[PDB]
RNA sequence: ACGGAAGGGCACCACCAGGAGUGGAGCCUGCGGCUUAAUUUGACUCAACACGGGGAAACUCACCAGGUCCAGACACAAUAAG
RNA sequence: UAAUUGCGAUAACGAACGAGACCUUAACCUACUAAAUAGUGGUGCUAGCAUUUGCUGGUUAUCCACUUCUUAGAGGGACUAUCGGUUUCAAGCCGAUGGAAGUUUGAGGCAAUAACAGGUCUGUGAUGCCCUUAGACGUUCUGGGCCGCACGCGCGCUACACUGACGGAGCCAGCGAGUCUAACCUUGGCCGAGAGGUCUUGGUAAUCUUGUGAAACUCCGUCGUGCUGGGGAUAGAGCAUUGUA
């Protein structure tokens, strides 16, 4: 953490004396991307659990009254603001509730929309919907239609669907029709999880999607709110600048803080 | 202080107000600058400061781990430690007993006894 | 010269933890920087240690940079009666 | 906010380089910019006798230091101003900025 | 609050203060110059010497004290000064370093004819177009006389001398008196890579490619 | 290298045509001389003489008449907490 | 040819340093990049005279535009360009036109081999040696002297006058310099013949001193060929400033 004056290499023989040579390697090419953004856990002692929500419709559901502790700088920032921000949450530290802020973000301002969720693997599609069949639809009266490769729902149902969960590859095919697909005009917030898959093969599929919406927002001249769900990521700055997020709101917490402590052990063979 | 500069940094560039870390109505974070100059919220214009059995049991139980989470963050320097199978773990505080060998002299005396 | 033990005691102990002391070649200036004493003693008390092979001296446009040598370290330790490896100037 | 940045290198070639990148850095972010202004060169002359003694034909030298100065005026909200000073540091080319 | 009329003037003297310090401090460690780098809140300096480990030392000792001396003397705030230790590239080309070796060779009973002519062959071997060494003062006699050893070729006139030759002088203490050292080394222009790449009068022509006449109107369509 | 030797060719630190002059008068300043306690001192054609960047009231300062201090580091030996 | 700079002849060939080239500065660009720390025009508020369309103006948060003038950075621009004479018709030279520039465009920086027993120990914490090193040639305090004046020299300034002197008015530059733990450059107000003093001001400086409103200069008046109103050392008296003095 304290940057040393250099990193120096030493070569030494094993039989003679003084058969040594030294090179001092300077490192000065230290740029703002070359850092970890991170955030220190501040004094957020008093939460706004359930009571400070101003919507009795949802206050009657989600019986877990206390607000999430790990959302210190998140809380209600995106609840009212329309500004793109990055939320990196390691492990299962509220991935369900934090992904549900899309209804909190702008659904109250304009209801009956088709905000689209994106998951990296097809396995996440089932859990992101099946677990939510008895949590939102029975109480909010809003239906959710899955859009996958094995499912071909009625397009009128897709238009009337409230939340759409689609893998990037399956989303790519319907993303080929922004010119004429009348389904895709209601995009106000796009949410996706496990956004640090870019090193994988599927990452290129998802990466090109965001740049597509940036052109749509740029060309059509209206803002489209974004929301990133992921774990701790080393290059926080560069991805933040590519999502078009701004200073108010950024979540980057290390593996040091977890809901349950993690123990590690190393071995060789 | 009566200043009209609504510092809505939410603590990003300024220390947060210790007495009023946030807003009780809309969750906006109020820093120290936003705190002294106005007692009202900048977003929803709600007052920040009003002029164990009784308390909700889950409110005080919740903040208990927050202090631990703060403790976890504050005590995160050594949490990256590795047990390994090659770690000597000299278990010394700062020195090997001032770099002097008399604590094990009794072991030699014990060997002499044996 | 004849002069209180309080400041040579201060001088050497100050020289101990960081290992460098700087004193202008300004005679009779009487107020050293971050040493309340006079430079007159700071300038001369040290080449005596250099004379008995303890510290090394430069002029560098009459600024008198000082730094103790390798064996200069221990001599002061019994002079101040600190324990072995208390707080040398070799700290990382 | 009226961000004012001054540049007073002794060297001109690299100063232009560290100035050339700035103006394009403002426009690439689609920001209002007021152009670089090159103040007159400050010439620091010192005329001295050649010889160290007092003898000889009265031969004189003068020595010149050139102090070029450049500054560019920008206006922007704070979020994109703190992201300018911390970069573009090159040797012998000091950079100073004043707000308002 | 210092005017740039005086700030930078004070800035150049800070460099000159530092350089005369090292050549008095690390002379035997192959001191080869320095440059001062200024950064907002960060003041960093690059020390050039052949034995980077000796300039650095165990636990970064030598730099830590040298950083510490500059720390105290110029009243810097802790951590506002950082030293950098680096080697000199092409030690056989740098007049500052080759001046020191001559100051070394003389003190060891080595012949002024042999010792000087030794450095010149290595300088030209290391990539120099020209190089010479001047040694002045009493040499085998109480009457002062100077002998000059040179090889290659050197220019005396024009600003290329500033650009193409570097100067170096190191006095020698000897019990006959002071024997002066003056070294001017002319680097290869071909490796200048910063500004000019050759002498001003150097005019070169790229060789063409000759072509035989077609001798016939010919047709290539697409 | 020198020539009251020759050829050829240069130069307002040479000349010609001329300007403005200095050498004459007052004073400022420098050098020699005289003097004094001292009037510190280097340089004497070009290549010294408003030059030592020297226009010095103290300082500068080296000189004159005087008065304080030791900066003798370090080592050795002597005296020695009556 | 300014040039061991060239043509050429040739017991020499091929090289090298000096010269030149190099670079700094000076004038050209109505061309690129721009600019209240520069300016120009128009437009808002506003002063004066004829008033009718004007002329002279003032105005920082009244705006908008521009870069001719001022700044630079980047570039171009001169190579004797072209024409005519003269020379083995070879380097060149001379004249003319054009050109901002045609005596390497002017002025500089730079500047060799060899040498002086030139100057310097009074720049050097650069040094070899010698003298001294404790009522010291060391250091430091009071007061002198470095300035003393029968004379002789050198760099000089001021003049001996109507191309003048003096009183009024007209009224113009450029290279520069200037404060932080200090007290720098000082506008404006006020006091004071003047010297100068006091209360503030802006300026760490293309933005404040400063248009440095300088002088010699121009015009209108006084004087009048008199060692005179030229010239101002000499002396004496007093008033302020510097700095402990
Ligand atoms: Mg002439
Ligand atoms: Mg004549
Ligand atoms: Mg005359
Ligand atoms: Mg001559
Ligand atoms: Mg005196
Ligand atoms: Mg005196
Ligand atoms: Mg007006
Ligand atoms: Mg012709
Ligand atoms: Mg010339
Ligand atoms: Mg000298
Ligand atoms: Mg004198
Ligand atoms: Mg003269
Ligand atoms: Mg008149
Ligand atoms: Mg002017
Ligand atoms: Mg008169
Ligand atoms: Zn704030
Ligand atoms: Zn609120």
């Amino acid at each position: 953490d304290p940057l040393p004056p250099q990193v120096v290499v030493k070569v030494v023989s094993d039989t003679w004396i003084g058969c040594e040579s030294t090179h001092a390697i300077s490192f000065q090419h230290l740029i703002r991307p070359f850092n970890e953004t991170l955030q220190t856990k501040l004094l957020k002692l008093r939460p706004l659990p359930t009571s400070a929500l101003q919507n009795p419709l949802i206050e009657s559901i989600y019986p877990f009254k206390y607000f999430n502790p790990m959302q210190t700088m998140t809380f209600y920032t995106l609840y009212n603001t329309n500004e793109n921000a990055f939320v990196g949450s390691p492990t299962g530290s509220g991935k369900t509730i934090v992904a549900e802020l899309a209804i909190w973000h702008a659904f109250k301002t304009f209801p009956g929309k088709k905000i689209v969720y994106i998951a990296p693997m097809k396995a996440l599609v089932r859990e992101r919907v099946d677990d939510w069949r008895k949590k939102i639809t029975p109480v909010t009266g809003d239906k959710v239609v899955e859009l996958t490769g094995d499912s071909l729902p009625d397009p009128k149902d897709v238009h009337d669907a409230t939340i759409v969960i689609t893998t990037p590859e399956k989303f790519d095919g319907i993303s080929r029709n922004w010119q004429t697909r009348k389904f895709v005009q209601d995009v106000s917030l796009i949410i996706m999880d496990e956004i640090h898959l870019l090193a994988s093969d599927r990452g290129p599929i998802l990466e090109m999607i965001v740049s597509r919406m940036n052109y749509i927002s740029s060309q059509t001249k209206q803002p489209v709110r974004l929301l990133g769900m992921s774990t701790a990521v080393s290059n926080a700055y560069d991805m933040a600048g590519w999502l078009g997020v701004k200073d108010h709101g950024l979540y980057n917490f290390p593996s040091s803080v977890r809901p349950v402590p993690l123990k590690m052990y190393i071995d060789g063979f | 202080s009566g200043s009209s500069k609504n510092c809505n940094c939410q603590g990003t560039r300024h220390p947060v107000f210790d007495i009023a870390p946030n807003c009780l109505h809309c969750g906006k974070v109020v820093c120290v600058i936003e705190g002294l100059n106005k007692g009202k919220c900048g977003h929803c214009h709600e007052q920040l400061i009003s002029d164990k059995a009784e308390e909700n049991p889950e409110l005080l139980a919740a903040q208990e781990r927050l202090d631990r989470l703060l403790y976890f963050q504050d005590t995160s320097a050594e949490r990256t430690k590795i047990i390994d199978n090659a770690s000597d773990f000299d278990m010394n505080q700062e020195v090997g007993l001032w770099g002097s060998a008399r604590e094990r002299a009794l072991a030699l005396k014990k060997q002499q006894r044996n | 010269m004849l002069m209180p033990k309080e400041d040579r005691n201060k001088i050497h102990q100050y020289l101990f933890q960081e290992g460098v002391v700087v004193a202008k070649k300004d005679f009779n200036q009487a107020k050293h920087e971050e040493i309340d004493t006079k430079n007159l003693y700071v300038i001369k008390a040290l080449q005596s240690l250099t004379s008995k092979g303890y510290v090394k001296t430069q002029f560098s446009w009459q600024y008198y940079y000082y730094t103790l040598t390798e064996e200069g370290v221990e001599y002061l330790r019994e002079y101040l009666n600190l324990p072995e490896h208390i707080v040398p100037g070799t700290y990382i | 906010i009226k961000i004012r940045i001054t540049l007073t290198s002794t060297k001109v070639k690299q100063l232009e380089n560290v100035s050339s990148n700035i103006v394009k850095n403002a426009e690439q972010h689609n920001l209002v910019k007021k152009g670089p202004v090159r103040l007159p060169t400050k010439v620091l002359k010192i005329s001295t006798r050649k010889t160290p003694n007092g003898e000889g034909s009265k031969t004189w030298e003068t020595y010149e230091m050139r102090i070029h100065k450049r500054y560019i005026d920008l206006e922007a909200p704070v979020q994109i101003v703190k992201r300018i000073t911390q970069i573009t540091i090159e040797p012998g080319v000091d950079v100073e900025v004043v707000v308002a | 609050l210092i005017s740039k009329k005086r700030k930078l003037v004070a800035d150049g003297v800070f460099y000159a203060e530092l350089n005369e310090f090292f050549t008095r401090e690390l002379a035997e460690e192959g001191y080869s110059g320095v440059e001062v780098r200024v950064t907002p809140t960060k003041t960093e300096v690059i020390i050039r010497a052949t034995r980077t480990q000796d300039v650095l030392g165990e636990n970064g000792r030598r730099i830590n004290e040298l950083t510490l001396l500059v720390q105290k003397r110029f009243k810097y705030a802790p951590g506002t000064i950082v030293l950098y230790a680096e080697r000199v590239q092409d030690r056989g080309l740098s007049a500052v370093a080759q001046a020191e070796s001559m100051k070394f060779k003389l003190l060891n009973g080595l012949a002024i004819r042999r010792a000087a002519y030794g450095v010149v062959r290595y300088v030209m071997e290391s990539g120099a177009k020209g190089c010479e060494v001047v040694v002045s003062g009493k040499l085998r006699a109480a009457r002062a006389k100077a002998m000059k050893f040179a090889d290659g070729f050197l220019i005396h006139s024009g600003q290329p001398v500033n650009d193409f030759i570097d100067t170096a002088t190191r006095h020698v203490l000897m019990r006959q008196g002071v024997l002066g050292i003056k070294v001017k080394i002319m680097r290869d222009p071909a490796k200048s890579r910063t500004g000019p790449k050759a002498l001003p009068d150097a005019v070169t022509i790229i060789e063409p490619k000759e072509e035989e006449p077609i001798l016939a109107p010919s047709v290539k369509d697409y």
